[PDB]
């Protein structure tokens, strides 16, 4: 939104079109890299007292996750994980890692 | 079972009561899902909350019970320490396999749910249903007159079993000043007997009580204008009581035709106990010398009340053989449109772990001991009308008639010092669509004198504490006049101070001393020691905030919560005052009514910090018709008028009102 | 009576007085007559030119004989029929037989064949010379008229306003005015009330169970006359409504309000098929006057009520709810958003400013009753020339906000790039398929494409929307901007 | 006479003593340090 004032002065000529864009309004799909690196400081999640992080995205319509691919029962764990994710936009383009 | 299924479990939190604290601001919050919410908080005395809640869980109809709803009462305030009132952690799984699915108007028991015999600390009103696949329940019944017994009315996670009761035994002497109700049919057919024609067709009048699900009755007057009964009907009910108030629906017998209500009224308990406490963790100010509000001498008690005249209220004096139109008024319906009836009785409460009912024949030492608390004096009424706009479909001539209880009714009366009506005037139509009393510079005045028991010791208590709220009130405008002047919190800082000299120059506002009536009761002792205490408790509140700095709305919260207090402080259950009811007649018929108190434009002799707001002040008011809810599109009328009351011995104060 | 003297003679108080000013401070005024016709239970309707009535069913002349008050104009030239009204297409009202009573209550716009009387109201316009309003105090100085006599044949009853050859009596009715003693002051009602109720005497004729406290009435009537009151200036800004409900099933309203007062009552201007109607209209209020002493008086003003109403083929039947405001002392009051509420339900806001400018120059009044009045003097100060700047007129006698309550205007441009809509949710995965981009504020409009399937494409191929319109270049008279 | 703390404002007797053997306990307060 851009809002400004006038002169009343019928003799000025219009002001304009302040902004522009690419028409890619359209499915403008994009590869998505996740570089997981590490994780600390995480808290137990249930009564065995320790935790086994993974990562799971909610990318548009689709899960995607690695839960098998973890290190149990470690303190500050180390990942170095990528993951190649497709994504349509704007359809998609709300990731919850 | 074996068969997991997706159950949607709903419960609503609806409100809460005879809760602990002052202004309590509780939230109701559960999350699930992965997913962070926050619920809306509510603050009050009595706080709402009506908010519905609900989780979908794929569980079996015997695992669904290992998963409830954590439903918890946190109370969070700006100016003093959080508390939780209380949790629920029940299972649901009961409710699932009971027929529907579901509980319906039920309160949960506020407490810690591991805590045995910790006693309730207020009551939650909430509902319940499980859908299932295959299950509905979007039908529920919340209705208060069905919750209201306090066995099986609620749930109780806390203290499954230890619920504590109450007997509460009510003295019940007399009653005078009574309507006629008796079926008017006898007034023809005593006449087949050669007798004469009244208009004291006289009722057969009794004692009923009606509260916490359970009714008593006992001996049955006939005939009789001036009953006397000295009974004592004792009815049980739980001592932290799931009721808010206590309803009086009295059904007098009648020989000639079905019983009926002459009138009804409600007592709050609120007002009368204090099964939470009397004293509060909620020292507002910078001083905190008792690690509590303040010093309280009682610190909590069970419901009582002193030997009192109560008014009752409802449809029209008059007398009539035809069903009334507005017999609701007499069934504890909105509010009453006449007085019909003054009531006196006392309570005495024991505290016990069992429910009994029982009647007791009183000694004549209840009754002489009440009879010497019967005092009569005459108060000073006066009232101007100034003006008289927005009037709609006037066919005739225009009168109004006000009276005070019993007292100034045209139609009760064949001589009266002075007029409780006005002369008859056409309304003047003002060109677009309404019309308007053509007064000119002629104000209606009437005056009119009560007699009623000298209650003036408690009274100024009440204009105190208001006198105290209204100036304190002030100073919640003149923060917000210089928000909007984009004012800085110094600005603020500055407005609080000068409020605070104000707040502090009232608490040197001298409190009555209550002991010295010769009716006062024990309740009388809580009263005064409870006004001191709390006297005290403000002028702690005062001074500090001035020490100290902080942003508008940490002002804005101390000032609310001290007005609500204020404002509170200034009840009184024992009223023994009628009110004053004016109607807007055309010709001799009823248009509209307004009721007014007479405690905001009292006045006393002992300081203008006694006085009513409206006292010798013009105020504007507006009646309302017959069941009226709201103006609507129309209104009867806008009239400006000043009103004063006090003592005859305030007479010679008046002038400075007048 | 006790603690009280007589504050005069007696003068005569007829049962009624129907000498008023009804056009004090009014500069418009809509009047009404109420034409009536009857039939026999068996026959048809008949006219008689003596069948004119008052809303209280008493005698009064026809329509036609109606001439225009001195310091107005008509704006009718002749009566219409009034069709405003909750009245048949023949503008009548009917009603069952009226009874021996001869005073008929029910009536609906309809007619039935059991209808044996029929009320049809006629509607005229007229509109005040935009100059003075002297000719408003030249013929109402008296309080009421006439010598309060009435002729009958016999005295006590059969009564009547004109004299007849066979009235051999005549009555008028007399009333006495007290004051209460200086030793109590006021408070001497006080002396009076639970006193007088023992108090009386009959050893003659005049033989009541009241005698002495009161005479005629059953209860003494009390009263506060002033002979005085304390005048101010009215006018009334009213600049555009916001957010207004719709009365009309086409969603639109034509929207009027009326400044409703203790004594007077004005129309604004129509706004037609808006729901954020401009005005920008000032009304001018004259004569206002608060009875009491000006000290406490001037802290203590009424309350002002403003009803709208919106405009219809059957008259404004759909009134839109009540604004309350109030007037300062400001010489170009500041306009502000007020709420309008119907039933206890807020239908919308107004901006507008009032001002109530007090008047040294008290209001005269006389006091009932034989007496010299306390306001022998009168204080001459400037009535209305020490009054602030007048508002410019849009047409004759109609005028606008002055451009210095006014905010100065400028033009605004708003650029609007919709890129696209998030968070759809599944409005029934159908409905929020094809949103569309629309812009409204202050009944001004901005319209677009509108694409079948945003699902798949929640961009839209047009992210153009513009609007330019006048806006207030002060924020308190410039409303939140909306879309 | 020993009160108890208890809830809603009451102060109950928890309990009491009755000594008659008090003579029993008497001794010299000041063959000691004072």
């Amino acid at each position: 939104f851009k809002i400004y004032p006038l002169p009343e002065d019928p003799a000025i000529p219009m002001p304009p079109r302040q902004f522009h864009q690419l028409a890619a309004q359209g499915p403008q799909e994009c590869l998505v890299r996740i570089y997981i690196v590490r994780a600390f400081g995480l808290q137990p999640k249930d009564p065995n007292g320790k935790c086994d992080p993974y990562i799971k995205i909610s990318i548009g319509k689709k899960s995607v996750s690695d839960q098998d691919n973890y290190i149990p029962c470690t303190l500050e764990p180390v990942f170095g994980k990528m993951f190649e994710l497709t994504c349509t936009l704007p359809l998609e383009k709300d990731l919850k890692i | 079972s074996d068969k997991p299924q997706d159950f949607q479990i709903r419960v609503q939190v609806i409100e809460g009561r005879q809760l602990p604290g002052v202004n309590i601001k509780p939230v109701v919050k559960v999350t699930a899902a992965g997913q962070t919410k926050r619920t809306r908080i509510h603050k009050g005395n009595s706080p709402l909350f009506n908010e519905t809640l609900f989780f979908n869980l794929f569980d079996s109809p015997g695992e669904l019970f290992d998963e409830p709803i954590f439903i918890t009462v946190v109370d969070s305030r700006s100016l003093r320490t959080d508390a939780l009132l209380g949790e629920f952690r029940m299972d649901v799984g009961t409710i699932y396999r009971e027929p529907r699915h579901a509980y319906l108007r039920k309160w949960l028991l506020l407490s810690d749910p591991d805590d045995f015999s910790a006693g309730a600390r207020g009551y939650l009103k909430t509902s319940l249903c499980v859908l299932g696949p295959g299950d509905e329940a979007p039908l529920e019944r919340k209705d208060p007159s069905e919750d209201k017994e306090d066995i099986e009315s609620n749930l109780l996670r806390p203290t499954g079993v230890a619920l504590r009761g109450a007997h509460f035994c009510l003295k019940v002497f007399r009653a005078e000043d009574l309507p006629q109700m008796d079926d008017a049919v006898m007034d023809n057919v005593k006449q087949i007997f050669g007798f004469e024609s009244n208009k004291k067709n006289l009722v057969d009048p009794f004692v009923e009580v009606s509260f916490a699900g359970k009714m008593l009755c006992s001996k049955i007057l006939e005939k009789t204008a001036n009953p006397q009964w000295n009974q004592n009907i004792t009815l049980p009910a739980m001592f932290p009581s799931m009721c808010e108030k206590m309803r009086i629906r009295i059904i007098d017998w009648d020989r000639l035709t079905h019983n009926d209500i002459v009138a009804t009224t409600y007592l709050s308990m609120s007002k009368i106990s204090a099964p939470g406490g009397e004293i509060e963790e909620e020292p507002a100010g910078a001083v905190k010398p008792s690690k509590a509000s303040d010093l309280d001498d009682y610190l909590g008690f069970l419901p009582t009340f002193g030997p009192c005249y109560i008014n009752l209220y409802g449809s029209p004096r008059e007398f009539t053989g035809f069903p009334d139109p507005y017999t609701e008024l007499n069934t504890g319906k909105g509010e009453g449109v006449a007085y019909r009836g003054r009531l006196l009785l006392s309570l005495e409460t024991k505290l016990v772990e069992h429910s009994e009912q029982k009647v007791e024949d009183l000694p004549a030492d209840d009754i002489l001991r009440v009879e010497k608390y019967l005092r009569r004096r005459k108060y000073s009424l006066f009232a101007a009308f100034y003006s008289a706009t927005m009037l709609q479909d006037v066919d005739d001539a225009i009168q109004f008639e006000v009276s005070i209880g019993n007292y100034g009714n045209k139609f009760d009366m064949t001589c009266l010092p002075l007029a409780s009506t006005t002369q008859y005037s056409r309304a003047v139509f003002d060109g677009c669509h309404y019309y308007y009393l053509p007064w000119g510079n002629v104000k209606p005045v009437v005056v009119l004198s009560s007699y009623w028991e000298d209650i003036s010791h408690r009274i100024e208590t009440q204009n105190q504490l208001l006198g105290i709220a209204d100036r304190l009130e002030a100073g919640l405008e003149q923060v917000h006049l210089a928000l909007k002047a984009q004012c800085s919190t110094e600005d603020v800082d500055s407005l609080v101070a000068q409020l605070t000299d104000e707040l502090i120059a009232g608490c040197s506002q001298p409190l009555g001393d209550i002991h010295e009536t010769p009716s006062a009761t024990h309740l009388d002792q809580y009263l005064y020691q409870l006004r001191t205490h709390h006297l005290s408790q403000i002028t702690e509140a005062a001074l500090a905030l001035k020490l100290g700095h902080s942003e508008l709305p940490a002002a804005l919260e101390q000032a609310e919560d001290w007005l609500l207090r204020l404002r509170a402080l200034a009840e009184e259950p024992q009223n023994s005052l009628p009110d004053i009811v004016i109607w807007m007649l055309q010709g001799d018929k009823r248009v509209a009514y307004q009721r007014v108190p007479a405690h905001q434009v009292l006045f006393s002799r002992r300081g203008a910090n006694y006085c009513g707001k409206n006292c010798g002040k013009l105020q504007t008011i507006f009646l309302k018709y017959p069941m009226e809810k709201v103006p609507g599109a129309r209104m009867p009328v806008q009239i400006r008028v000043k009103l004063w009351f006090g003592l005859s011995v305030d007479e010679k104060e008046f002038n400075q009102f007048a | 009576s006790a603690g009280w003297t007589w504050a005069g003679d007696w003068f005569v108080c007829p049962e009624k007085t129907l000498l008023h000013d009804m056009d004090a401070g009014h500069l418009s005024f809509v009047e009404e007559v109420f034409e009536n016709q009857t039939r026999l239970p068996g026959g048809q309707w008949i006219y008689m030119s003596d069948n004119y009535t008052d809303v209280n069913g008493e005698k009064v002349l026809p329509k036609d004989d109606i001439e225009c008050p001195l310091g107005w104009k008509w704006e009718d030239e002749e009566w219409s029929t009034d069709l405003n009204r909750a009245v048949d297409e023949q503008g009548w009202e009917y009603s069952i037989t009226i009874p021996p009573e001869r005073k008929p209550k029910h009536w609906v716009p309809a007619e039935k064949m059991y209808y044996t009387h029929r009320r049809r109201r006629w509607v005229r316009l007229r509109r005040r010379d935009l100059s003075q309003m002297e000719a408003l105090k030249r013929h109402r100085q008296a309080e009421a008229e006439g010598e309060g006599w009435e002729y009958a044949s016999l005295f006590g009853w059969k009564f009547h306003l004109e004299y007849r050859k066979t009235d051999a009596f005549r009555r008028r009715r007399w009333r006495r005015r007290m004051e209460p003693l200086e030793k109590t002051g006021p408070a001497a009602v006080f002396a009076l009330e639970g006193a007088l109720g023992g108090v009386m005497d009959d050893k003659s004729e005049d033989s009541m169970s009241v005698s002495t406290l009161s005479f005629g009435v059953n209860r003494p009537t009390i009263s506060c006359i002033f002979d005085y009151g304390n005048r101010y200036h009215l006018r009334c800004y009213m600049y555009q409504a916001r957010d207004l409900a719709a009365m009309d099933k086409d969603s639109f309203s034509d929207p009027y309000a009326i400044v409703s007062f203790l004594h007077q009552s004005q129309k604004t201007v129509v706004v037609k098929n808006t729901l954020n109607p401009t005005w920008d209209q000032t009304l001018i209020f004259y004569e206002i006057e608060i009875f009491g002493e000006p000290a406490t008086v001037a802290e203590q003003p009424p309350s002002i009520v403003v009803e709208l109403y919106d405009h219809d083929t059957y008259g404004a039947d759909e009134f839109m709810g009540r604004c309350i405001c109030q007037p300062s002392l400001e010489r170009m009051p500041r306009l502000a958003w007020f709420p309008l509420t119907r039933g206890s339900q807020p239908s919308g806001e107004l901006l507008a400013s009032f001002e109530l400018i007090q008047r040294e120059k008290p209001a005269i009044h006389h006091i009932p009753g034989f007496e010299v009045q306390e306001t022998s003097r009168i204080l001459d100060e400037s009535e209305d020339t020490d009054l602030p700047y007048p508002p410019p007129q849009r047409e004759a006698n109609i005028y606008m906000v002055p451009q210095n309550i006014k905010p100065a205007l400028q033009r605004t441009a708003i650029e609007i790039l919709a890129w696209g809509l998030r968070n759809m949710k599944s409005y029934q995965l159908a409905n929020i398929s094809s949103p569309s981009l629309v812009v409204e504020c202050g009944g001004q409009t901005v319209q677009s494409c509108v694409i079948r399937n945003l699902r798949k494409n929640p961009n839209f191929d047009i992210c153009t929307l513009f609007m330019e319109v006048m806006l207030p270049r002060e924020e308190l008279y410039c409303p939140p901007i909306t879309v | 006479k020993v009160i108890d703390n208890r809830q809603f404002g009451r102060r109950p007797v928890v309990g009491q003593c009755t000594i008659r053997s008090l003579e029993s306990f008497l001794c010299d307060p000041y063959s000691a340090e004072s």
